[PDB]
């Protein structure tokens, strides 16, 4: 499973 | 042998029209697994091997709700990075992502790992200690501030150690029958006339499962590599793969070359005469 | 913005054998940007039915794409790979040879 990815 | 669950991530800022695309490409031990792609109209995550399919209905939707928030996120990114680097307002630009887990087979985390890149280069990537950034380069700095700030690191590191080693492992039970699996290569050499009076031998590896291998040739002294092309592992579009290495010979001088094939799918080392 | 310059493999799954129903690969790598133009050639025109990969990457970064089509090699059929990509000022061909 993938999860939420900080905007940069 | 230690396994991994690895996501790779894509945002393309196309020219004039079109807007960014996004895809989302998770692998198990570098098999392909789930794929998502936002080109579609029904852009949904997918299953992308036979034992993918046999997930409950809602494992989908969750998974889909994750990567329409992220795509949303990187077109934010691109538009992000531009400010950043103060570029050019009309191009095609980049940023990708990779994070996952290696695992022992007694189940414990080995590195957990997450790496930006932007048109093709690093940015930023998480330390091996879980808990600090590494900028590439002044702009990044300002995203390492941000995200020192929001606590992003812990966030990271609690699904790596959680999530991510938990899902690995369920993968594996779920494709176990296959990704375990381990298929020989099957070597031969091949001969070939030169100017001069000068020969290439020529060592095939074909059929084998996984893609780690090693192929040398020999002068019969162990060490040889001045004048030694090989190939980089390349799919056969199987399951399998393929590689080989070519040595140049004096021509009469052809027995006295040996090539070797390491795999971990052998018994023991092949080795190879012409 | 550096561009990396494609690195093209054709290639067959089985060791090939005139008359012989087989598996015809073109691999492209370690390219980018990722946008690209991959067909694949007998005897100068395209073949209609290509199997490709959707943009994938490694873990350095580079984009990687395989097509493969089945073909059934002979004596006098010629199979190549052409590829367009922004790093090259040309299209770039690479031909099958039996011996790669």
């Amino acid at each position: 499973v993938n999860d939420i990815f900080e905007r940069i | 042998g230690s396994h991994s669950l690895r996501y790779f991530v894509t945002a393309v800022s196309r020219p004039g029209h079109g807007k960014p695309r996004y895809m989302e490409v998770g692998y198990v031990d570098d098999t392909e697994f789930v794929r998502f792609d936002s080109d579609a109209e029904n852009p949904r995550y997918e299953p992308r091997t036979p034992w993918m399919e046999q997930v409950e209905p809602e494992y989908w939707e969750g998974q889909t709700q994750i990567a329409k928030g992220n795509e949303q996120s990187s077109r934010v990114d691109l538009r992000t990075a531009l400010r950043y680097y103060n570029q050019s307002a009309g191009g095609s630009h980049t940023i990708q992502r990779m994070r996952g887990c290696e695992v022992g087979s007694d189940g414990r985390l080995l590195r957990g790992y997450q790496q930006v890149a932007y048109d093709g280069r690093d940015y930023i990537a998480l330390n091996e200690d879980l808990k600090t950034w590494t900028a590439a380069d002044m702009a990044a700095l300002i995203t390492k501030h941000k995200w020192e700030q929001a606590g992003a690191a812990e966030r990271d590191r609690a699904y790596l150690e959680g999530a991510c080693v938990e899902w690995l492992r369920r993968y594996l039970e779920l494709g176990n029958a296959t990704l375990l699996r381990t298929d020989s290569p099957k070597a031969h050499v091949t001969h070939h006339s030169r100017p001069k009076d000068k020969v290439t031998l020529r060592c095939w590896a074909l059929g084998f499962y996984p893609a780690d291998i090693t192929l040398t040739w020999q002068l019969n002294g162990e060490e040889l590599t001045q004048d030694m092309e090989l190939v980089e592992t390349r799919p056969a579009g199987d399951g399998t793969f393929q590689k080989w290495a070519s040595v140049v010979v004096p021509l009469g001088k052809e027995q006295n070359y040996t090539c070797h094939v390491y795999h971990e799918g052998l018994p023991e080392p092949l080795t190879l005469r012409w | 913005m550096i561009q990396k310059t494609p690195q093209i493999q054709v290639y067959s799954r089985h060791p090939p054998e005139n008359g012989k129903p087989n598996i015809l690969n073109c691999y492209v790598t370690q390219f980018h940007p990722p946008h690209i133009e991959i067909q694949m050639l007998k005897n100068g025109k395209k073949i209609p039915k290509v199997e490709m990969s959707d943009m994938s990457f490694s873990k350095d970064w580079s984009f990687y794409i395989l097509a493969h089509t089945e073909f059934t090699p002979t004596e006098t059929d010629t199979y190549a790979c052409r590829v367009k990509h922004d790093s090259m000022a040309e299209p770039k061909t690479v031909y099958w040879d039996r011996d790669m």
